[PDB]
């Protein structure tokens, strides 16, 4: 029905889509299982 | 809610595409019809330019002539024109200029004067109950006067 | 609540899925119009390569033994901690009963099939009301 | 509310549309997608003002597929609902939970519990109408509804109204 | 931030990478039914047509050379000296 | 009082009394903030102040420094009737007898309103208010 | 071949690495995972609220993964959690926390020395965070007494003990000699009393890393898309090693809660606390030196996440 | 740095010290699975609408 959410940060509008390999997703999920946050940002905040 | 605190894109501070600062543009259901019906005319001139090389019947007929212009994917705008026209009592942009002159004379917020011009009320308590933001920001006698001049500006078309 | 994925051909839609599964190509395809139904097929043989529900059930457990580089004091403290939590479950009788039954069957030179059938029978009986005792020797024999 | 806001949209074009007249195509697409549709951030987009002075900026080529991406900045007339906003509308569909008021392009719903006690539901009439102690709420009847809450989902916006408070109900 | 034309101090010659990506993207567009600007001599392969357009500088592209400081330049493939 | 200010929140002194206690002019009953806000927020209904049945309306509240309901009602009705009568035939010429007699009539009207009598003379005083308003419009 | 999405497609640019806060772990997770069992009691479906319930991801294609719906070839996975009743330490941070214990007071929670010292003034001018923490650690590790008055300042004065690492624990030595073992709750409290300038002077960023976050309180549970179980011949079902480790964490946590609810033998509480600390420590890194090695029932060591990220031909 | 040898230690120190990555390195763009600034991908290709009318 074209619906999205992100749990724990109150977002239902700004959702980005990215194409990453499945092994990289395994790495990110293992880091999240290891109490490490691999936060991904499509914009450059440091500039 | 309705406490003069809208969203981020609906804040009092707006920015145009040139980079300058502009106040939020709030429209009541009077000139809001003349602006859509207005721009659709120049849109029809733009559609007939590249082609080279009683109150309800005219409304629906013009909405058909403009429906032929568009690709048949925006009929909710025409039904919105029937909604506004069925709920509009104003006409001619000159009188609308007078209405803005009466709304800006009190020094209120654009959303507040939009809710003032968009609602048909007879007493001040009606305007204070339908508009929760206006209850002490302006005198009641002045609102009744505005409703009197507006009552003289409305005419059955 | 539902959660049952059923593959159908939207072009054929004439019969329940009478499909064929191509494992070499990793797809599943309708055997009529030839249209593929799914790509990237998973395997069950490949995940099994690295590796008992009938008796142990869904219970999980892990051993703690000594390490390559460790102290003998920590090995005893971890085993004594499990010795205090061993009362949380009444499954100590199944491992000891299967151990003694294992010793008797290994002493009688009976095949493993009779051992598994006897263990399955003792698991069916276990601790019911109609047993009401017998001092663990008669239920084993 | 009927507001006017400058919106920006990224238009994707197929490599077959790279003729000299492509700008026109842009505007064409810029109409077909924007007018009539809806967004959860700016509300129901009604019209698009300023069709001649449409900025095109510069088109960029994304890697694969070879399609062209454009960033267009324009001025448009949109409609955005708000919570606790007195509006007017006409009923379309009727239900035992309440009648569905039609306010412009938005179909607001009014819960039966959010109605006064004298307003009762009547199914024996054709169409089923809500009869009160003085007013009869039918399909073609005009009702002033005070919107209590609004939902801003992507490309879909629904709101909930009420008429229990004073100075409300049928027009 | 877009260096002007009078301050473009990069090499005017088209490199092998620029020629490669121009022929690859141009050939990919030609494969996707793009308006061809050169009359064909009977070719069927898209890469040969792309090289035919590069031989006459009829490719409608411009290169955005990124500088290490974050800036860039716009060198059109028509003004770039090939080979 | 410190023991009655809301039938649900009658003793909020040890709960840090940071909320006010509004009083509706059609009930004369103390209700704390978190209660009355839900009252007129869910609809204009009556407050359960000791089984009160008079309907509590939305907004139209007031702050009270407490001068007893009798004197507060007498000063509210006193000011309202004083504004209805306005200054008609008061300082028109400088007379002292007829002026004091008319003031005696007004104060007797306010007295009949604060006492109510038998709900018969007060209605005639309301018709007198409509007549005086009609005279002020002209 | 995946299903189309209406979200805007962009590339991945900046990547930020930070610690997982327990509140954010509870805000990301969807299930609590209380039953150490794998599947349901009926030997089918899932346990519903256990180690691998439909609230996480699923495999076998046929299952739909309740909370994403769609399929396994689309399901990214879903996260559970584990709310512990006793805070535990993380292996890869045991040293760092210890260094923090040698850089801050153990009572008033203020940095040792002060900005009036010249060596501290010289060390604070360094722009590199790791070098700042290194030098500041070299200074603060020597002074073992907070002070109330320093000539040209916070109070306290309580003699700062000597923190030594022993058996995944930290023992504090007071000379005054009174030696007491520093518990996780005490260290976490002292970390809760750390001012902004203190930990930001050590190399922490408020929005990303916190010394309180370094101590593990709630544990994320990865979905089966990370640890895919197998059901071979419907009677030979194999579960991954991380699943067994989660079962151990659940048994040790429920055991510790049961022992801490009714009565307090004081010794079984420490045995169950060291047991849970051992299950979490071996869950994060099984190949820890100076500690026993957890072995599976088949005869092989337990495969941890660190083993998946350390050896060759792994994930990198 | 983590790709070469000691992966877990580098990652743990990174998350501990709140480290930020610029993500223009070779291995970084490889891991994320998109174009890197090397050779052909070290420049972007654009289109000039003023050149189509030529
Ligand atoms: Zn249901
Ligand atoms: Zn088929
Ligand atoms: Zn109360
Ligand atoms: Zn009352
Ligand atoms: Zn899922
Ligand atoms: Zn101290």
């Amino acid at each position: 029905h074209n619906q999205f959410e992100c749990k724990g940060c109150d977002n239902k509008i700004d959702i980005y889509q990215i194409h990453i390999p499945y092994a990289a997703k395994l790495l990110f999920q293992e880091l999240m299982a290891m109490n490490i946050t691999p936060r991904l940002y499509t914009d450059r905040s440091r500039d | 809610a309705a406490t003069l605190q809208l969203g981020q894109e609906f804040q009092l501070k707006q920015i145009n595409h040139q980079g300058e600062e502009e106040e939020l543009i709030a429209l009541n259901l009077s000139e809001a019809r003349l602006v859509i019906k207005e721009a659709l005319v120049e849109r029809r001139r733009a559609f007939k330019r590249s082609q080279k090389k009683t109150r309800e019947k005219e409304l629906e007929s013009i909405d058909v002539l403009l429906e032929q212009t568009t690709g048949g994917n925006n009929k909710d705008l025409k039904n919105t024109m029937q909604y506004l026209t069925n709920f509009s009592r104003f006409r001619d942009q000159e009188t609308v200029g007078a209405v803005i002159q009466l709304l800006k004379s009190t020094g209120l917020h654009p959303f507040e004067v939009a809710q003032l011009g968009s609602l048909a009320c007879d007493t001040a308590d009606e305007a204070k109950t339908l508009i929760p933001s206006l209850n002490n920001k302006i005198s009641d006698d002045e609102l009744e006067r505005i409703l009197k001049e507006l009552s003289n500006l409305e005419t059955l078309y | 609540p539902n959660l049952n994925i059923v593959l159908t051909c939207p072009e054929c839609k004439v019969y329940p899925p009478k499909i064929v599964e191509r494992f070499s190509e990793g797809d599943v395809v309708c055997a009529l119009c030839g249209l593929v139904l799914s790509d990237k097929l998973v395997d069950t043989r490949s995940e099994w390569r690295t590796f008992n529900p009938l008796l142990d059930g869904n219970n999980l457990s892990t051993r703690i033994g000594k390490g390559e580089t460790t102290d003998m004091r920590f090995t005893k403290e971890l085993n004594k901690a499990q010795g205090k939590n061993v009362m949380d479950k009444k499954d100590n009788e199944v491992q000891a009963a299967f151990a003694k039954i294992t010793m008797l069957c290994d002493a009688a030179e009976l095949p493993k099939i009779v051992k598994d059938c006897a263990k399955e029978a003792y698991k069916l009986c276990h601790d019911e009301k109609t047993l009401k005792g017998k001092s663990m020797e008669s239920i084993m024999a | 509310m009927f507001f006017i806001k400058d919106l920006s949209l990224n238009i994707t074009l197929h490599p077959s549309f790279f003729g000299p007249r492509m700008k026109q195509y842009l505007k064409t697409k810029l109409l077909e997608e924007v007018e009539g549709s809806c967004t959860g951030k700016f509300g129901y987009i009604l019209c698009v003002l300023d069709y001649d002075n449409i900025d095109i900026q510069r088109g960029r080529i994304l890697p694969t597929d070879g399609s062209a991406e454009f960033n267009v900045k324009y001025r448009a007339v949109v409609f955005k609902p708000f919570k606790g906003e007195v509006v007017d509308g006409t009923v379309v569909s009727c239900s035992q939970h309440g009648f569905e008021v039609q306010v412009g392009p938005m179909k607001v719903f009014v819960t039966k519990h959010l109605m006064p006690q004298d307003l009762t539901f009547n199914a024996g009439s054709n169409p089923p109408s809500y009869q009160s102690s003085e007013d009869v709420i039918t399909i073609k009847s005009r009702i002033r509804v005070k919107i209590e809450g609004c939902i801003s989902q992507v490309s879909s916006i629904h709101a909930i109204g009420s008429i229990k408070e004073d100075y409300l109900g049928a027009i | 931030k877009a260096i002007p034309k009078d301050q473009r101090a990069t090499t005017p010659y088209m490199t092998k990478y620029e020629r490669a990506r121009i022929l690859g993207t141009r050939a990919l567009q030609i494969s996707m039914n793009a308006p061809v600007f050169v009359d064909l001599e009977g070719e069927t392969d898209p890469l040969r047509i792309a090289m035919k357009e590069l031989a006459e500088k009829k490719i409608p592209l411009v290169i955005r050379r990124y500088l290490p400081d974050g800036s860039f330049e716009d060198w059109s493939v028509e003004e770039l000296i090939v080979d | 009082e410190n023991k009655d200010m809301c039938p649900i929140c009658k003793t909020d002194r040890y709960l840090s009394p940071d909320v006010k206690f509004l009083v509706n002019p059609e009930c004369y009953h103390r209700i704390c903030e978190s209660c009355v806000d839900r009252i007129f927020s869910l609809g204009p209904a009556q407050c359960p102040y000791k089984g009160c049945d008079k309907i509590l309306r939305k907004n139209k509240f007031k702050t009270q420094i407490f001068d007893d309901v009798e004197v507060e009602k007498e000063v509210d009705i006193r000011k309202r009737v004083f504004n209805v009568f306005n200054k008609t035939i008061d300082d028109f010429n400088g007379d002292l007898v007829e002026y004091n007699k008319y003031l005696e009539e007004v104060e007797d009207i306010i007295y009949k309103l604060d006492h109510g009598i038998d709900v018969a003379k007060t209605e005639e005083k309301l018709r007198t208010y409509e007549e005086l308003n009609k005279q002020l419009i002209m | 071949g995946q299903q189309y999405s209406s979200a805007p497609l962009r590339t991945v640019k900046e990547v930020q690495f930070g610690l997982f806060s327990p509140e954010e772990v509870r805000a990301i997770s969807v299930a609590k995972i209380r039953f150490p069992e794998t599947m349901d009691e009926t030997q089918t479906r899932a346990k519903i609220g256990g180690l691998n319930d439909p609230r996480l991801g699923s495999i076998d294609r046929n299952l739909k993964c309740q909370t994403c719906q769609e399929g396994m070839n689309e399901c990214p996975g879903h996260f559970g959690h584990i709310d512990l009743a006793k805070p535990v330490f993380h292996v890869g941070f045991i040293a760092k926390i210890k260094k923090v214990c040698e850089c801050v007071c153990m009572h008033c929670g203020k940095l040792l020395l002060d900005e009036h010292n010249e060596l501290m003034r010289q060390a604070l001018a360094i722009k590199d965070s790791k070098k700042r923490f290194a030098a500041i650690w070299t200074l603060c590790k020597t002074k073992m007494v907070c002070e109330t008055d320093v000539p040209s300042r916070g109070g306290c004065g309580n003699t700062q003990p000597t923190i030594r690492k022993d058996g995944l624990k930290l023992v504090g030595s007071w000379k005054k000699p009174e030696l007491r073992v520093l518990s996780t709750e005490e260290i976490l409290n002292i970390f809760k009393h750390i001012s902004v300038k203190d930990f930001t002077s050590l190399g922490f960023n408020e929005v990303f890393s916190r010394p309180e976050w370094m101590i593990l309180t709630c544990l994320p549970v990865p979905p089966p898309p990370v640890r895919p179980s197998i059901s071979f011949n419907e009677s030979q079902r194999g579960e991954d090693d991380l699943t067994f480790k989660l079962a151990d964490i659940l048994k040790a946590n429920i055991s510790l809660e049961t022992l801490e609810h009714n009565g307090a033998p004081h010794h079984a509480i420490e045995e169950a606390e060291s047991l849970l600390q051992f299950h979490v420590a071996t869950y994060m890194d099984n190949d820890i030196a100076g500690q026993p090695q957890a072995l599976q029932k088949s005869g092989r060591p337990v495969k941890s996440i660190r083993a998946r990220l350390k050896g060759k031909e792994g994930r990198i | 740095r983590c790709s070469f040898e000691e992966t877990v230690e580098i990652l743990f120190e990174a998350g501990a010290s709140a480290e930020l990555d610029d993500c223009r390195g070779v291995s970084e763009n490889v891991i994320l699975g998109q174009m890197a600034p090397i050779g052909t991908g070290a420049f972007d290709v654009m289109i000039d609408e003023e050149s189509l009318v030529k």
